[PDB]
């Protein structure tokens, strides 16, 4: 899954 | 910013930028990171919340933007080669992989509900990995999906899954999240390999179609 | 393996100047090949000649978007008319276009610019003509070659785009340019 957020 | 570009791949599209930050630039960068790092997390891809799992085993932290001058330059340099503007980035965010640390193949983009919203700037078009350090054995980024496999010596088992790139200090990879039409590009699967031997520093730009805010 | 100067200049629209994007040989080569062919402008295809070819790989690489979303090259040897180069009104093949580069294939001494007229600043001060002073402007400079984005980068148009030509006031404006799509052309 994708890289959480800033 | 001017250095030498060396085109990877259309499929994904991927640019290695040689020498993108300075040696100076890369040192002051895990300094100021290395007491702040706490282990990294990823949305689940149904809900959008932050979650520990096991795909992903770095330590991250993260500089807003502005919030240094050092950085701040660095910030304004990325949004010159991406060509997008600064109010549409992410702030940076700072890796560490060490000793087996990896983060499995996935995509930037999200696929959940909440993530890509027009709050939070839209879907993830571009991002920017900035290698902070130069790695010994693994902790190829590597891309299993590119038109264009890599072989012979000094790449991991790993690395032969794909497209791979050995961290190098002041190296910059950009890719593409998305097509430019604006649809996910699946050829854009990623991931960093195992890091064996060495301390694997990085830095990100995720940089979206949209302004954050 | 084109490293060169790029200059910013302007955020709205995307705007970048890029410099020394030919060389004074690659300029003068199309020009002598596009004379007898005008009627004006005039078409090269598509990897039509080695020269123009090698010229296509490079703006492939500094827009990085593929050959495949590219139109052929458009020479034009040089009313008032700025026009967006976007589709609009009042579904077409690759699509939108999304970048130009325009190719300034000679240095014109007076007048000649492209003008931006709906650009967050526009330029004062001598060099420029009246024309130019109605936008963010570009002077020709051979060699020189003006990219600017007609979409947002999340695909929507950009009327921030709007640009034309002034006209020449001493010289000779030629020039060669490059539209390329959202989607392969085909
Ligand atoms: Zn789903
Ligand atoms: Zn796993
Ligand atoms: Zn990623
Ligand atoms: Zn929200
Ligand atoms: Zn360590
Ligand atoms: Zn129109
Ligand atoms: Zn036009
Ligand atoms: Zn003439």
């Amino acid at each position: 899954p994708s890289p959480s957020p800033s | 910013w001017r250095g030498e570009v060396v085109h990877l791949s259309w499929s994904p599209r991927a640019f290695l930028l040689k020498n993108f930050l300075s040696d100076e630039e890369c040192d002051y960068i895990v300094e100021k990171a290395r007491p702040k790092m706490v282990k990294s997390s990823v949305v689940d891809n149904e809900s959008g919340k932050s979650v520990d799992s096991e795909i992903r085993t770095s330590t991250g932290t993260w500089f807003a933007k502005g919030e240094d001058s050092v950085i701040s330059k660095i910030e304004k340099r990325v949004a010159q080669v991406t060509m997008i503007p600064l109010e549409n980035h992410e702030g940076l965010q700072v890796l560490h992989y060490h000793d087996g640390q990896k983060y499995e193949p996935h995509y930037d983009y999200f696929h959940d509900p909440v993530n890509a919203g027009p709050e939070h700037g839209g879907q993830r078009v571009v991002t920017m990995l900035m290698y902070l350090t130069t790695v010994e054995e693994g902790g190829e980024t590597v891309l299993p999906n590119a038109e264009q496999k890599v072989t012979g010596d000094g790449w991991s088992e790993c690395a032969k899954r794909g497209l791979a790139v050995k961290p190098i200090k002041g190296d910059a990879l950009m890719f593409y999240s998305l097509k430019p039409d604006g649809s996910n590009d699946p050829a854009s699967l990623h991931g960093s390999c195992p890091t064996l031997k060495g301390d694997k520093w990085s830095a990100t730009k995720w940089i979206h179609v949209a302004p954050i805010g």
